[PDB]
């Protein structure tokens, strides 16, 4: 069986802190 | 491997160190002899290379 998954599974992509920002 | 063979079929010892030299904190590091803080003054600085 299957499901809608939403906006799940993002992970921070590297151990830099950033803040206040649109990083892509 | 046989001792009379030529050099280049002779065995080599290889070692490759492989170094994840990233943003994550630090566990393996050179031999530097770390200071006392500054701080409010402007100063160069290394932390971690
Ligand atoms: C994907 O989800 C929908 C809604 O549940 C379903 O109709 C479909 O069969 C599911 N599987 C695939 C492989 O599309």
């Amino acid at each position: 069986a299957y499901t809608n998954s939403f906006t799940r599974g993002v992970y921070y992509p590297d151990k830099v802190f950033r803040s206040s920002v649109l990083h892509s | 491997f046989q001792p009379t063979y030529g050099v280049g079929y002779q065995p080599y010892r290889v070692v490759v160190l492989s170094f994840e030299l990233l943003h994550a904190p630090a566990t393996v590091c050179g031999p530097k002899k770390s200071t006392n803080l500054v701080k409010n003054k402007c100063v160069n600085f290394n932390f971690n290379g």
